[PDB]
RNA sequence: GAGAACAGAAAUCUCCAGUAGAACAAAAGGGUAAAAGCCCCCUUGAUUUUGAUUUUCAGUGUGAAUACAAACCAUGAAAGU
RNA sequence: AAGCUCGUAUCAGUUUUAUGAGGUAAAGCGAAUGAUUAGAGGUUCCGGGGUCGAAAUGACCUUGACCUAUUCUCAAACUUUAAAUAUGUAAGAAGUCCUUGUUACUUAAUUGAACGUGGACAUUUGAAUGAAGAGCUUUUAGUGGGCCAUUUUUGGUAAGC
RNA sequence: GGUUGCGGCCAUAUCUACCAGAAAGCACCGUUUCCCGUCCGAUCAACUGUAGUUAAGCUGGUAAGAGCCUGACCGAGUAGUGUAGUGGGUGACCAUACGCGAAACUCAGGUGCUGCAAUCU
């Protein structure tokens, strides 16, 4: 019985792991710059492993926040990338959903070989109105089972829109 | 050459010899180490109550 | 080697276990406690009979180890494999020490030696379920296991059915009404608290409030 | 012009570097996909 | 509820509850005691705080002390009550914050007798001052400002309360750099910027920046303000106009009688349900034990 | 060698009380304590600053001075036979007002009630506390209790 | 735990669960969740003056520590610290 | 040893009553943590095996570890609980109560705080038992190798250790 | 009685799943000119109270629910323990006398109470 669970985007997430510091960051960085408009943030390394040639806080990938109306076109401008299908996976139990893509270009934007070519991490995070109680600093408190994103909940949602179609299993 | 290490055998017999004994309390006890911004102005509080009776 | 076993015999320190201040102990001389058909299910074995000791002693993981193969080994030879469940009901955790002997009893502390189990009066050594046909058999067994331990233990026959803590009447006017549910080696009981549907899927054969 | 620097900074207790304890070679596959 | 997170009994019984008013994320525990306590020298004279709140759009400033078996209330005032003095709409502006600053920032000095003595600055242009002690006389009262879990952001308006509790003639202890108008680098206060604030210039100057380039947004956002046919200019006289009006009456008059307190506890009890007896209970499952176990 | 530190062996004494850690309740800071209190001492292994040492564990002794965040308490401390006085600067936290002397003060205003009305009408007075007397003679009846004749049980096995 | 190009057990991103299972130089034990932990901002109270007190005790000393007094400061809207 | 000030005054290796503190004994482990026997049921795109397999994020067997509800057994340096014996304080005249001075402290405030004046209630004046009384000061000897028994208890196989 | 602001005790208050909530109040909720803060007006700041909903919050009820709290001659006068004997026993250990006396278990009942202020069919 829903007037009031109506599903929203909350933030859209791209993340490019450029799993190493410098040039190449400093540049996929300024992907996200001009496809967000908004300054995006570095992220530094947790650990030291060697093996993926990385060390504790060494600045390995950036991404970048991007939510309402703004987020609704970077979303479609990689849904079509995409095709409108993603998998039955992919889905968080929890209600949310993303993507990946490589090729970077396919969203508008041209190439420039002073960058190349970057893939991106899309994160759709997605709830109802009232999602405040769990951010916010007075009383906070955790949403009833009724108004929670579920999976089957937000496929159904997904599907509606878009004419997405869902995929096997 | 090792010798006994400790003992208290026998130390409550002493003590008790002349006994253990009670505290002496005392009616108007010291002021010792009591908040000396209170003690200055209890010495002219009292200075007061005692040029009042005059 | 190993120390004569009277040295050890009494409690004489306070419980001395592997730990991460003891932590060189050798291992235990027996480490299989479960015997025969321990798969057997509640009703194959009505019967108990157990091994208790009389004393307040320590058995040495030497010794159980020693009695238990004495006493498994005949009740098998006499009734079969599966014929018996036969559990040893102390583990031996009590590390005990030794003094290794051109120096003297300067700085005489012990390293672990050995494993013992520390066994109170009335305390239960052998824990043995068969069917009644049986007691015969396996109170031999347990007899011929005592000789190969410190100090008197007596045997007893138990007013329980098997390794049930419910004496038999009590354990069939539970079963011949439905409380009772098979689990692999033992069964679970039905309780009256607790979710009312969460009861009623475990234990169906109930609530006809008949057989 | 290379755009602002902004940096996560990171919740975790954890300051040691060493990696946390499901990052062990065990939990890998013989013979995963690794497309040929 | 994933079945790979339910709780043990284990972990509920080890559990250790925080405190109802933490639960409920309404008070900071660390922030109490430290506002609460007292020197212990002086061995019951309270520590009044000045309680500000913010409902959504109302404002609640009560002067509370504290006690053993519970807070209580010495004068309260609320941003609901500026209709008995001269305001009608929005009463959560940085205005209104002043507004019932000052309000309670009068009630409470007549309720205890320093009202000729300590009025305040009554001609607010909007200084930075405190209510200082008068010479051969009593010290004003002292109350300081308990602002909960809000967060004290340079220029918010619980800061505005603060400004009119301080301009009323209450001494609450308090700095200026977090007053609307204190500059980030120069560690200074424009004073004409919040006389401003005190009495409405950045919401009259948004009046008179939507009359003119969105009649569209000033269609429904300052629906009422048209509604009585008054603009921006023309709203520094509506809050000086209750500056003068509490000043004048601060007395707390309360509502009207309105269908008296054991009427509403009879038509409220209707809605209130009550616990189920031990015997239904018994019942209510033993309707169950039938109707589902017994073969349908 | 041997250790001998100021918080030495205090593991379990200064114990939080278990299911009860965390902040102090408010009501301890708004007890109040006049010189000449009787109060306890129990540490509050939450507050470092100005705790007692573990010998006043368990110890009662009176308020001697007042301060913002602490009690003076004074304590005769019996060392070898005879009693010395020991000054606590002890933090709020740790002091509990007692009702050690509740007795004796509830006591003495019922003793004056008594006496008051003891005055007002021939003169019988009788507050001094006696301890329990021995029993009163009295009738047991059997009307409904014909006694049970209980005789010793054998000995069975249970196990 | 469920989820996102390369990405693999381990890189970075998101949500959910999470009484502390972490972290607080070190030994261990206490203690701590709008913190005592993590990130940030402002700092030098790790300062000045001479006393009292607690532990060890002879109720000496030293180490260490506690609660006030008198200064001059730090921080915070603030009470405070 | 010398005494000295006092004397029904206070006094006590005791009980009683009122109120505290404690983590040992026991107990506990289908409570935390750490051990430990046994099955039963679960669970993987996610450990290795392994039939059908071109493969599969594939079904299926297998042994594994994790989860669930059970099961045998434990702790000086574990524990929710928690004794007995020991242990702090109180049981009046230095009491209780009221009236309203002093101050430079403290309060918004003759507010409080502390110390005072005047006043009201006598030995059932506030439990038991005892008291060849109680308290106080000075100076000095010898001693500063100890050993034994019940109980508790460490090391040691143990010892007249 | 409901509700809010501030509370005291800090689970009889927490956890799990459902269900109901009039009025008022809280709330969710609209806006980005201004102070203020962000990678993101999400949080934080401000403005409106207008445009919107009880969906969630918050309140209450349900459950042989988990946990928690209480009670009982439930277990148990058991375990342990102070005191005694030229008591038993090779010992290990044990019984008796005068006292004190648990924990588990088990059954039963319970599921926040309450202070100040304001406000409500
Ligand atoms: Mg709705
Ligand atoms: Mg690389
Ligand atoms: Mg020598
Ligand atoms: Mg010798
Ligand atoms: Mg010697
Ligand atoms: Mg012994
Ligand atoms: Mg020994
Ligand atoms: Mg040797
Ligand atoms: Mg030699
Ligand atoms: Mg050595
Ligand atoms: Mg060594
Ligand atoms: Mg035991
Ligand atoms: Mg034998
Ligand atoms: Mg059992
Ligand atoms: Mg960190
Ligand atoms: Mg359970
Ligand atoms: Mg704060
Ligand atoms: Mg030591
Ligand atoms: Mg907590
Ligand atoms: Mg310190
Ligand atoms: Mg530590
Ligand atoms: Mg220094
Ligand atoms: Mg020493
Ligand atoms: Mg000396
Ligand atoms: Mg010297
Ligand atoms: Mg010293
Ligand atoms: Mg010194
Ligand atoms: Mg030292
Ligand atoms: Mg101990
Ligand atoms: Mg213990
Ligand atoms: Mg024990
Ligand atoms: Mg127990
Ligand atoms: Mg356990
Ligand atoms: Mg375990
Ligand atoms: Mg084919
Ligand atoms: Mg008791
Ligand atoms: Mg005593
Ligand atoms: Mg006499
Ligand atoms: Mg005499
Ligand atoms: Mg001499
Ligand atoms: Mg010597
Ligand atoms: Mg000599
Ligand atoms: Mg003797
Ligand atoms: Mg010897
Ligand atoms: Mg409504
Ligand atoms: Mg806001
Ligand atoms: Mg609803
Ligand atoms: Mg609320
Ligand atoms: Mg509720
Ligand atoms: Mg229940
Ligand atoms: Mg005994
Ligand atoms: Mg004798
Ligand atoms: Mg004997
Ligand atoms: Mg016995």
């Amino acid at each position: 019985q829903n007037p009031m669970r109506d599903l929203k985007i909350e933030k859209l997430v791209l993340n490019i792991s450029v799993g190493e510091s410098g040039d190449r960051l400093t540049r996929a960085s300024k992907v996200l710059e001009q496809l967000s408009g908004q300054t995006p943030v570095q992220s530094k390394a947790r650990y030291t492993v060697r093996t993926f040639g990385i060390r504790r806080n060494e600045k390995i990938a950036v991404h970048v926040t991007v939510r309402g109306p703004k987020a609704e076109e970077i979303l479609e401008r990689g849904l079509k990338v995409k095709e409108y299908q993603l998998r039955d996976r992919n889905f968080s139990a929890t209600g949310n959903f993303g993507f990946g893509i490589d090729e970077h270009i396919d969203l508008g934007i041209k190439y420039d070989p002073s960058i190349g070519i970057f893939g991106m991490d899309f994160y759709v995070v997605m709830n109802r109105p009232g999602a405040r109680v769990t951010r916010r600093k007075r009383c906070k408190g955790t949403v009833g089972n009724s108004h929670k994103t579920t999976k089957e909940d937000t496929v159904s949602w997904f599907k509606q829109k878009y004419d997405a179609d869902v995929l096997d299993k | 050459a090792k010798s006994k290490n400790h003992t208290a055998h026998n130390q409550t017999r002493k003590a008790h010899r002349n006994g253990i004994k009670k505290p002496k309390t005392y009616k108007y006890p010291s002021l010792k180490g009591v908040d000396p911004k209170f003690r200055r102005n209890h010495k002219h509080a009292l200075h007061g109550t005692a040029k009042a009776l005059a | 080697a190993r120390r004569p076993a009277r040295c050890y015999r009494y409690q004489k320190n306070k419980p001395y276990p592997k730990s991460r201040y003891n932590r060189a102990v050798p291992d235990s001389k027996i480490r299989i406690y479960d015997l025969g058909k321990k798969k057997a299910t509640v009703d194959e074995f009505p019967l108990c009979v157990h091994l208790v000791s009389n004393e307040l002693e320590q058995l040495s993981s030497e010794a159980l180890e020693a009695a238990r193969i004495c006493a498994n080994k005949y009740m098998t030879t006499v009734s079969g494999r599966d014929a018996f469940h036969l559990r040893v009901r102390v583990h031996p955790f009590h590390v005990l020490r030794i003094n290794k002997m051109q120096q003297g009893m300067r700085g005489a502390w012990g390293k672990p030696h050995g494993l013992a189990a520390r066994v109170d009066i009335g305390q239960i050594i052998f824990s043995v379920r068969t069917k009644d046909s049986n007691k015969d058999v396996v109170v031999e067994g347990l007899r011929r296991a005592r000789y190969k331990f410190p100090g008197q233990q007596k045997i007893i026959l138990s007013k329980k059915w098997g390794f049930t803590n419910l004496d038999r009447p009590e354990y069939l006017k539970k079963r011949e009404a439905g409380e009772v549910k098979d689990d692999g080696a033992f069964v679970k009981f039905l309780s009256k608290k607790g979710s009312l549907e969460n009861n009623i899927r475990e234990f169906p054969e109930y609530f006809a409030a008949q057989a | 012009l290379p755009p602002k620097e902004i940096v996560k900074s990171n919740t975790s207790s954890k300051k040691a570097d060493v990696p946390p304890p499901s990052a062990d070679p065990s939990k890998a596959r013989k013979n995963r996909p690794r497309p040929s | 509820a994933f079945q790979k997170d339910a709780k043990s009994s284990a972990y509920s019984s080890r559990f250790q509850t925080p405190f109802r008013r933490r639960r409920e994320g309404k008070t900071d525990y660390y922030q109490r005691k430290r506002l609460v306590t007292q020197h212990k020298a002086k061995y019951n004279t309270p520590k009044y705080r000045l309680v500000v709140r913010f409902t959504n759009k109302d404002i609640i400033c009560q002067i509370i002390s504290s006690t053993i078996t519970g807070d209580v209330v010495l004068a309260a005032a609320y941003s609901h009550e500026l209709p008995r003095y001269g305001i009608t709409h929005g009463l959560t502006n940085w205005a209104a914050a002043y507004a019932t600053g000052l309000l309670i920032a009068r009630r409470t000095l007549q309720k205890l007798g320093l009202d000729e003595t300590y009025k305040g600055v009554e001609e607010v242009e909007g200084e930075y001052e405190l209510t200082e002690a008068v010479e051969d006389g009593p010290r004003p009262f002292k109350v300081f400002l308990d602002i909960g879990l809000q967060r004290t952001t340079t220029g918010a308006r619980v800061f505005g309360a603060l400004k009119g509790a301080s301009d009323g003639g209450l001494y609450v202890p308090h700095s200026e750099n977090r007053f609307p108008g204190w500059d980030f680098e120069t560690e200074e206060i424009d004073p004409e910027l919040l006389r401003s604030y005190i009495f409405g210039g950045h919401v009259s100057q948004y009046m008179e920046e939507l009359a003119d380039d969105d009649e569209e947004r000033f269609s429904e956002l300052f629906k009422g303000y048209l509604a009585d046919d008054i603009d921006a200019d023309s709203l520094e006289d509506i809050y000086t106009s209750a500056h003068e009006a509490i000043r004048a009456d601060p007395a707390f008059k309360p509502t009207e009688k309105k269908f008296t307190k054991e009427q509403y506890a009879a038509e409220s009890k209707k809605y209130r349900q009550t616990k189920l007896s031990k015997e239904e209970r018994a019942a209510r499952v033993a309707a169950k034990i039938a109707a589902l176990a017994g073969q349908q | 060698g041997k250790s001998h530190g100021y918080r030495s062996r205090t593991r379990y004494m200064f114990q939080r009380d278990f299911r009860k850690h965390g902040a102090v309740h408010l009501s301890t800071y708004l007890k109040v304590y006049k010189v000449g209190d009787i109060v306890d001492i129990k540490a509050n292994g939450s507050i470092q600053k100005g705790m007692p040492h573990k010998f006043y564990q368990g110890k009662t002794g009176v308020v001697y001075n007042v301060t913002k965040s602490s009690v003076g308490v004074i304590i005769n401390k019996m060392v070898g036979n005879r009693y010395l006085e020991k000054r606590l600067n002890l933090r709020v936290e740790h002091i509990k007002h007692s009702k050690c002397r509740q007795e004796f003060l509830e006591r003495v205003k019922a003793n004056a009630a008594k006496r008051a009305e003891a005055k007002a009408q021939g003169v019988a007075v009788q507050l001094k506390r006696q301890p329990a007397q021995p029993r009163e003679s009295r009738i047991v009846s059997t009307e409904g209790n014909v006694p049970q004749t209980l005789a010793p049980v054998p000995y069975e096995t249970f196990i």
